[PDB]
């Protein structure tokens, strides 16, 4: 229960205000590794021929692409999605044109949430946007997803124990703690914060004095809000794999320009991302999705930080592919 | 080097000394047994202890307290003795987690949390009856009664007078390790960092000051031992070399000594000085200051410095940015 | 509007932190520090030609007289005139006061510096109930050694410069603490018993080791008007006579070390 | 200039060093080898905090800061103005600390009583080289030791224990905060009862030590006794440090996660997970 020295420390503040990042080497070491997994991108093709619009049958999405960079796509989605399965978890062996399988209906939305990510908030991911990998790091199940209920393991290619399961009552306040950081925290910061955009982040006065009108009775928040944006601070951390003062200047949390880093900023675009994506992409699909991956509410598996992140400041260490794979965004 | 410093050499027994109080002498309940271990670095004698009405109803309340507190924990990890042990430190009563106002609570949003306050409340009323009366039935003064109401106060404070002052429960401080401590973050964060708060400062200064004091205070006494220091009382009625030496030592060293009763004073004021000014802290937080960090920036208190990243204007500031 | 916000640019907390700072100050100068203040005031220095008056700053600093009714019937008054009788064989080592001071004789028996004693009262510190709080086991009968721990009667106590000085006779004990206080020994060669404090004793299975002073020394140990009792002043007197061992013991006892 | 029972204890002797060459009082002040070389000490300290905060910006106290370098110096020296002020301030605290705890033995020697106290303030310079000088070398900077500043040190301890989630949960602050706590109470029942004791109000006669003792029994069954309060007290004191140094230092070379996640040990032990 201790990490042997030595420790690897950025500097993200003004000397003097213990401000940065307090890394262990083997761990990010570990994660290097596990995120360097990453496809390298498939040799690109010559765009010679018609637009698979008119070629194929049923495609919505990409019928811009040349055969030949179609054909690449779909095999660089079998290798991020489902490369143990292969392009039968899609398709149809005899109607590569048919949607019977539901995991075909639900890869042209991901292919639009995909172009769109890249697209519309590249003030979030920038210019080393996503790719089905980004989430799915090989399988069809995302490694890390959200329900309405905190689950365990953060990881659902593990196996979860008795107490793990959602359906053991008795695990809740552990379920709970690990989706904050270990916290004590009775709040959980994905369906509050992250599902929709009905709650506000913010707690902290922006006025030194209370302000008449807002400072007394049921006319202020209740301090549960206070704790509930701490949770949601906490796992944004640790879904980052970082601290506080990686955005911050505890000094005055609520303040931005000298009191915040670009990241915090960056962060700021990824809580209306995730919204954007959870809202009107993920949630959704709890429509098209099988029983059998829904969640106790009926609700499909939706994204948070980690399922991008998992663990990192920047998915996959920063890697990109964004400029093998146009097909993926940013659209113009 | 003076051992009798470290523990005590060669231990002595002899019959169990009593004072009598005023009254509640037939109340004392318990046979006096000795520790030879504990009388190493203390005194043997355990017991026996005062019961009285204020003992007992500070127990029945304090017990009601926690039960209600357990109870509510247990059913939080519905029942399972296994998870209770294991999640202990995690599990809480919580005071209302929604806005309510004033108006008392649902028992399963603050309601509960709520009683057990009552109750701890009561408990601690009782208990400090206790602290008192057991000073005047033994004739001494009372001294220890009134540092230890602050720390009722200062509880209280936190507890209900805070939140009542403000208006909502929701304020409250939760029941539980963990819960009771997390808290102090949401606290701190909600009223804009409390280490901006001079109060807190305050009472900081005088908790380190009650460590300074204790430190040296005790340090000195040992050091004095050899010529009786610790007979405290005599000590005072009679100065003797040993506290002379005492004054002496401090004299020489920061310029300006005490005598061996006002420096029981100091520290008893600093002790009382660390609740009364936390309760001021608190007092006045919500109430008329709504961010300690901006009410600083206000009176031109706190410190600025250079970016070293570059400062980033907050994006929810910007033209056509999402809500 | 705002809460706590009052006219000229000022709120209730900017008010309470002056008052706040207004109090703590009012307490520690014009209370403690005056406290502090009951022992060893008014100051001491030297006179000369003229200068006779009540010097008003040395008014100020004192509180009121505090009148202490003690347990035992009698009466302290504090602060209060209680100058040096005794005649101290001291003498300047130089000019200025901040120069130390010389023992011209011998330090431990005319005791000066850390063989000083105070001038306490000539009693017998009592127990709750008027009887003599520290005495001998001899008389302390109802009091014991717990078991397990040494009985150094019998026990031989060897001083300073190795060599032994004496036989543990009895036990003080602190009828009012059950802490024994005293270890009585006698003075081998000179038929006569002296107390040492515990805290001056190395106390081992089967010798006590005495390092404050030497063996010799042990015979200029104050005495006791009483056998079985013992007076705060004695008390006094005996514990600083080891404690000026410790600087007077010896030669090089009183030199820097490194 | 001397209290009435002062003479006869200001004799020569009790030095460490310079023997009688320093041995001597200015005012209440012992000064000896030590004190000189405290006010040496806190003479260039004093100075180097003017001269740069002079080259800073404001002067209001609050708001003046003395800043370590930053961490890319790792343990060199820095230039003045971006460290080095600090590195050179922080040399002469200490001298100046040790200085003032080696004069209080000399202090005691002459007054042929224990070093306790003494020994009591290493505790304090103790906790001040951890966090300065030992977890900056742990760390291989001395940019993540604090800034000299009234206000700007709150602003490290602040970042300091952000940067582990919530520092609350580490064991090591626990372990102290609660002695901090238990130290502060202590003093107030002590004080309180020596107060209670010789001042009982009205007409009262002065109580005894077995008054003392049968308070706390009375109150919690139990009184560890007179002398053995204030060896108590000491090592409450004592512990504050002692204790919470072990929260420090492992904060960063021992442990990079956040310490609410340490106590993961305990809540995934495999029968109860
Ligand atoms: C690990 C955590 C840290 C911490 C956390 C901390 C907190 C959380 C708070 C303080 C507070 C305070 N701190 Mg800091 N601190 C301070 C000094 C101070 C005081 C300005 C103030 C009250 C302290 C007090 O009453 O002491 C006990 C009692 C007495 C009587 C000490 C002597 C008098 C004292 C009031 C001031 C003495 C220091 C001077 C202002 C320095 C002047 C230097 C000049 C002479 C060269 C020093 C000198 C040091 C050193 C030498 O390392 C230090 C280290 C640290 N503090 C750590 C880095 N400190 C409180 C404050 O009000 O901040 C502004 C507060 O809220
Ligand atoms: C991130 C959050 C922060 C925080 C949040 C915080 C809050 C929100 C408050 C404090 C407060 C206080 N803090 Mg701060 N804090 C402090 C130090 C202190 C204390 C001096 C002071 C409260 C005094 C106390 O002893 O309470 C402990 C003593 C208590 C609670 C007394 C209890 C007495 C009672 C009679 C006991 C009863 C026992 C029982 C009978 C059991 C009953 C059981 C029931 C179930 C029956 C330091 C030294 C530091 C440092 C080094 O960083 C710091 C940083 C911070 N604090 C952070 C900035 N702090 C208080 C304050 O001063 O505000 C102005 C306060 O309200
Ligand atoms: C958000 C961050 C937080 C935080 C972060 C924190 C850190 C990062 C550290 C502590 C530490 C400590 N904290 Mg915590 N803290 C504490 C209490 C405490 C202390 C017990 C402990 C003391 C360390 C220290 O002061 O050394 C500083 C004091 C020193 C070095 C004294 C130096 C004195 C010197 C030798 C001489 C000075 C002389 C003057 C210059 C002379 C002036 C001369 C004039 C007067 C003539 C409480 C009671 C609370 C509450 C109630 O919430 C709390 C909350 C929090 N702390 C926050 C959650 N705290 C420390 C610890 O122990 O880790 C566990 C620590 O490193
Ligand atoms: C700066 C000054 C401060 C200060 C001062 C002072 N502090 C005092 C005094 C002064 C002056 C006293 O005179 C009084 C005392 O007496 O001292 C001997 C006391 C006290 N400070 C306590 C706790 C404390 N102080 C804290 C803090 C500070 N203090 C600050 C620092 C903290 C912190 C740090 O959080 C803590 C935890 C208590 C031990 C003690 C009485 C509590 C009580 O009122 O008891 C309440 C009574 C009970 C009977 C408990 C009932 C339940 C029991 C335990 C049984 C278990 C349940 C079980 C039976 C259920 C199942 C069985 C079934 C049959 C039912
Ligand atoms: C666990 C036990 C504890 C403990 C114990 C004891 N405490 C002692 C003793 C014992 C036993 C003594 O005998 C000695 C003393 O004589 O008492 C009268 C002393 C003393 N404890 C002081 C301050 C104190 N104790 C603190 C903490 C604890 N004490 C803990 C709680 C704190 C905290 C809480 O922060 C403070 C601020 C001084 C008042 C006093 C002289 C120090 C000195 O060194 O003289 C040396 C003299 C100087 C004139 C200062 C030199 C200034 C340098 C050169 C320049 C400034 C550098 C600096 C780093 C800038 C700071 C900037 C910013 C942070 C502001
Ligand atoms: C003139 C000159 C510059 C000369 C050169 C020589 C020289 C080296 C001089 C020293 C100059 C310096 C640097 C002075 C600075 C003095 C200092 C360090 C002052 C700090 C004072 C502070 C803030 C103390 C904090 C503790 C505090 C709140 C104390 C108040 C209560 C007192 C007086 C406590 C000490 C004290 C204790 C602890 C007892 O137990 C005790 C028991 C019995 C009798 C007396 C006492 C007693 O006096
Ligand atoms: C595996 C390497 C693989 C191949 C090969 C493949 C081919 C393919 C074709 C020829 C079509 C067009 C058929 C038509 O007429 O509509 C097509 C279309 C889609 N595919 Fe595919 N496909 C392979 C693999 C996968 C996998 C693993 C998935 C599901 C994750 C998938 C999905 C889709 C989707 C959706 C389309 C529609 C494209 C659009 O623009 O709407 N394919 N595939
Ligand atoms: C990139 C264009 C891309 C593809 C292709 C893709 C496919 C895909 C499928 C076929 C499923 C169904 C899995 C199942 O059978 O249950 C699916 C589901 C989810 N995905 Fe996806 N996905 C692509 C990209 C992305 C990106 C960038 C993310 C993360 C932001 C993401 C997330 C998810 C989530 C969550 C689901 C819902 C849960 C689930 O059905 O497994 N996908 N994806
Ligand atoms: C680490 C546990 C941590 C803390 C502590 C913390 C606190 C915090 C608060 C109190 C707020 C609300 C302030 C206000 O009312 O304006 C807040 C807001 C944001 N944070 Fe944060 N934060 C912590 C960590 C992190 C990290 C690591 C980042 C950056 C990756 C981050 C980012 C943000 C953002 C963005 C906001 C504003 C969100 C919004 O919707 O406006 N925080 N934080
Ligand atoms: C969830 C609300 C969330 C947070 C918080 C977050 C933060 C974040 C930061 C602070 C950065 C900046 C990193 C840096 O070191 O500069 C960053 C960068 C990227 N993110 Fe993110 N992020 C959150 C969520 C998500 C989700 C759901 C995804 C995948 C759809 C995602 C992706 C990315 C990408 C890509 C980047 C790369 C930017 C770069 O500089 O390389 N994030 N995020
Ligand atoms: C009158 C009306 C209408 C309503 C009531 C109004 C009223 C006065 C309300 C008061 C509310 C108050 C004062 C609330 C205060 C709550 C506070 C300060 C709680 C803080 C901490 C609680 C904690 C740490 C307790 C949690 C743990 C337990 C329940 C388990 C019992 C304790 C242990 C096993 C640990 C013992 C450790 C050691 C002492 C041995
Ligand atoms: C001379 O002074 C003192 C004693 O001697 C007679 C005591 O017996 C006690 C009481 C101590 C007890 C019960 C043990 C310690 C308690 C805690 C909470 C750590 C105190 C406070 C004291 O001041
Ligand atoms: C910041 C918390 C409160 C600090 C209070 C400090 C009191 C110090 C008393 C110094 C007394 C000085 N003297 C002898 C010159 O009066
Ligand atoms: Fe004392």
């Amino acid at each position: 229960c201790f990490e042997p020295p030595p420790a690897t420390t950025t500097q993200t503040g003004f000397r003097g205000l213990s401000m940065g990042e307090v890394l262990h080497p083997a761990t990010v070491k570990a994660k290097k590794e596990r995120d360097a997994q990453y496809p390298p991108a498939l040799a690109a093709v010559k765009a010679e021929g018609p637009p698979v619009s008119q070629v194929y049958k049923n495609v919505k999405v990409l019928g811009n692409l040349t055969e030949a960079e179609f054909l690449r796509t779909m095999t660089a989605i079998t290798e991020w999605v489902s490369p143990q399965e292969g392009c039968t978890y899609c398709h149809d062996e005899n109607n590569l044109a048919s949607e019977a399988k539901y995991p075909y209906v639900v890869a042209r939305r991901m292919l639009e949430m995909t172009r769109a990510i890249n697209t519309n908030w590249t003030q979030h991911v920038a210019q080393t946007g996503v790719t089905c990998y980004t989430c799915h790091r090989g399988t069809p199940l995302p490694p890390y997803v959200r329900y309405l209920e905190p689950t365990l393991p953060l990881n659902n290619r593990e196996t979860p124990t008795h107490v793990e399961r959602v359906e053991t009552r008795s695990g809740y306040v552990v379920r709970l703690a690990k989706y904050t950081a270990y916290s004590a925290l009775n709040y959980d910061p994905f369906t509050m914060f992250l599902a929709n955009d009905k709650r506000q982040v913010r707690v902290v006065p922006q006025t030194a004095l209370p302000l008449v009108g807002v400072s007394r009775g049921k006319e202020r928040r209740p301090l549960s809000d206070a704790y509930a944006t701490f949770a949601l601070m906490m796992s944004i951390s640790d879904s980052l794999g970082t601290n506080c003062t990686f955005c911050h200047n505890a000094q005055t949390f609520e303040s931005w320009g000298k009191k915040s880093t670009p990241q915090r900023a960056i962060a700021w675009w990824g809580i209306r991302m995730v919204r954007d994506l959870n809202m009107n992409y993920l949630a959704p699909l709890n429509a098209s999705l099988p029983a059998s991956r829904l969640g106790r509410q009926g609700e499909a598996p939706q994204a948070d930080c980690r399922t991008c992140h998992q663990g990192v400041t920047k998915p996959l260490f920063g890697a990109s592919r964004l400029k093998d794979y146009p097909e993926l965004g940013p659209i113009k | 080097a003076d051992y009798q410093t470290i523990y005590t050499q060669i231990q002595a027994r002899g019959p169990h000394i009593t004072v009598s109080g005023e009254w509640g002498d037939n109340d004392r309940v318990g046979k006096p047994f000795y520790s030879y271990w504990l009388g190493k670095i203390g005194d043997a004698q355990i017991g026996p202890i005062y019961l009285g009405a204020s003992g007992i109803a500070a127990f029945a309340f304090g017990s009601t307290a926690i039960l209600i507190i357990l109870f509510n924990m247990a059913a939080e990890v519905h029942f399972d003795p296994l998870q209770f042990f294991r999640q202990f430190f995690w599990l809480g009563l919580y005071p209302p987690k929604a806005q309510y106002g004033m108006g008392i609570p649902p028992l399963h949003d603050g309601g509960w949390w709520l009683m057990a306050g009552l109750f701890m409340t009561l408990s601690l009323g009782s208990w400090w009856i206790r602290v008192y009366s057991r000073a005047r039935a033994l004739g001494l003064g009372t001294h220890i009664a009134w540092n230890f109401a602050a720390a009722i106060f200062f509880v209280l404070c936190i507890g209900c007078i805070h939140p009542t002052l403000v208006g909502s429960w929701s304020e409250g401080v939760p029941f539980g390790i963990w819960p009771h401590i997390d808290w102090l973050t949401a606290f701190s964060i909600r009223y804009g960092n409390f280490y901006y708060c001079p109060w807190h400062g305050f009472s900081i200064g005088f908790a380190y000051g009650c460590g300074l004091l204790f430190a040296a205070h005790g340090a000195t006494i040992l050091a004095v031992a050899r010529f009786g220091g610790d007979r405290e009382i005599e000590q005072i009625t009679d100065r003797g070399t040993a506290v002379e030496r005492a004054a002496l030592f401090w004299r020489w060293t920061i310029g300006f000594n005490a005598t061996i009763e006002s420096v029981h004073r100091w520290g008893w004021f600093f002790s009382l000085m660390v609740m009364v000014s936390a309760s001021v802290g608190i007092l006045l937080t919500g109430t008329f200051v709504d961010n300690w960090y901006l009410w600083c920036v206000k009176h031109g208190a706190a410190p600025d410095y250079p970016a070293y990243l570059p400062a980033t204007p907050d994006p929810a500031s910007l033209p056509g940015a999402p809500k | 509007m705002y809460h706590g916000a009052l006219a000229q640019h000022l709120d209730i907390a900017q008010l309470v932190w002056y008052a706040q700072w207004l109090v703590i100050w009012t307490v520690v100068l014009l209370y403690l520090r005056r406290e502090d203040r009951r022992e060893g005031y008014p100051l001491v220095e030297p006179l000369g030609l003229v200068k006779l008056a009540p010097e008003d700053g040395q008014v100020y600093e004192l509180p009121y007289p505090k009148t202490f009714v003690l347990p035992h019937g009698g009466t302290v008054t504090v602060p209060r005139r209680r100058p040096e009788t005794r005649e101290l064989k001291l003498a300047q080592t130089d000019g200025f006061e901040g120069a130390p001071l010389q023992p011209t004789g011998n330090p431990l028996v005319d005791a000066v510096g850390p063989a000083s004693y105070a001038e306490r009262a000539e009693v017998v510190d009592a127990t709750v109930d008027g009887k003599a709080k520290i005495v001998p086991l001899r008389v302390a009968t109802d009091f014991s050694i717990a078991e397990g721990d040494v009985d150094p009667r019998g026990l031989p106590v060897v001083a300073a410069d190795g060599v032994e000085a004496g036989t543990v006779t009895d036990l003080w004990v602190d009828r009012s603490e059950h802490y024994f206080r005293y270890l009585e020994l006698s003075v081998a060669g000179s038929a006569r018993t002296a107390l040492i404090p515990l805290g001056f004793c190395d106390v081992k299975k089967d010798k006590i080791v005495v390092t404050s002073i030497l063996s010799e020394q042990f015979a200029n140990v104050p005495r006791l008007q009483s056998r079985d009792q013992i007076t705060l002043r004695e008390e006094d007197k005996v514990s600083a006579y080891y404690a000026g061992g410790l600087l007077y013991a010896t030669p090089e006892r009183a030199e820097s070390l490194l | 200039a001397l209290l009435s029972f002062e003479r006869k204890y200001r004799v020569r002797g009790g030095t460490l060093i310079g023997g009688d060459l320093f041995d001597f009082w200015v005012g209440p002040y012992f000064v000896g080898f030590f004190g000189v070389s405290a006010i040496f000490f806190i003479f260039l300290g004093v100075s180097l905090i003017g001269y740069a905060a002079s080259q800073g910006p404001t002067w209001d106290p609050f708001a003046i800061s003395i800043n370590p370098p930053d961490l890319k110096y790792g343990l060199g020296a820095a230039p003045l103005l971006e460290g080095g002020f600090w590195q050179a301030i922080t040399v002469c605290a200490l001298g100046a600390f040790i200085s003032w705890m080696l004069r209080e033995v000399e202090i005691s020697r002459k007054l042929g009583i224990g070093w306790h106290v003494p020994l009591a303030f290493c505790v304090p310079i103790f906790m001040f080289c951890v966090l300065q000088v030992f977890r900056p070398l742990l760390l291989g900077s001395w940019g993540h030791a604090f800034p000299y500043g009234i206000l700007s040190h709150l602003d490290w301890v602040n970042n300091f224990g952000y940067q582990y989630l919530n520092w609350h949960y580490n064991p090591g602050h626990m372990s102290s905060v609660s002695f901090l706590f238990v130290n502060a109470m202590a003093l107030g029942l002590h004080g309180g009862l020596i107060l209670s004791v010789a001042n009982p109000g009205d007409g009262d006669k002065v109580k005894t030590a077995e008054h003392e003792n049968q308070y706390f029994r009375d109150v919690v069954g139990y009184s560890i006794g007179a002398l053995s309060i204030h060896r108590l007290g000491l090592f409450l004191a004592s512990n504050i440090f002692l204790t919470g140094a072990f929260g420090t230092i492992a904060s960063g070379p021992f442990w990079t996660r956040g310490w609410p996640e340490w106590w993961g040990w305990w809540l995934d032990i495999p029968f109860w997970s």
